[PDB]
């Protein structure tokens, strides 16, 4: 017998695709998250902020009565 | 198998990679008739315009 190496009667095939998913969101879809979550942290600021100048609005309240 | 999926993970890397893109658009113009009597060959020719391969 001989003892070359051959290939055994033919392998599988090997991909020769640029394969590429391209995933993730579109433009919109993405924009509009952003704008969202954006108006989103809008709205609590203003909430904390006006709340806050109450506050504020009482501590001025208390020098005012502090001082003579 | 092996390599084809590494290529691929490079050009996911790389190519359409913006800044990299940004750096090579339009570098290194070749006129054809450069490409002949200038004496470039290979990938440069594959490159810019004539269909030759030996």
């Amino acid at each position: 017998v001989k003892q070359d190496m051959p290939p055994v009667g033919g392998y599988g095939p090997i991909d020769y695709k640029r394969n590429l998913p391209r995933r993730g969101l579109s433009g919109y879809s993405m924009f509009a998250v952003g704008i969202g979550a954006l108006l989103f942290g809008y709205w609590s600021m203003m909430r904390w902020n006006r709340e806050r100048r109450r506050l504020q609005i009482e501590d001025f309240e208390a020098r005012i009565a502090l001082m003579p | 198998k092996n390599f084809s999926l590494r290529i691929d993970e490079l050009e996911e890397m790389l190519t359409n990679n913006r800044i990299w893109r940004n750096r090579t658009v339009d570098i290194g113009v070749v006129t054809a008739e450069d490409a002949l009597n200038y004496g470039f060959s290979g990938v440069m020719l594959r490159g810019s315009g004539i269909q030759w391969d030996l």
